[PDB]
């Protein structure tokens, strides 16, 4: 599922699911 | 940053999980 285009709540799902109890940092720019 | 590389590209894990705490 991460090697796509992901954008928005699809990019933001996808380190969610990565990361998991690391948690992680979402900048857009 | 992310968008360039996961959104106007193709993501990979490599990448992401440089932003993973």
């Amino acid at each position: 599922f991460v090697n796509q285009h992901l954008c928005g709540s699809h990019l933001v799902e996808a380190l969610y699911l990565v990361c998991g109890e690391r948690g992680f940092f979402y900048t857009p720019k | 940053g992310i968008v360039e590389q996961c959104c106007t590209s193709i993501c990979s894990l490599y990448q992401l999980e440089n932003y993973c705490g």
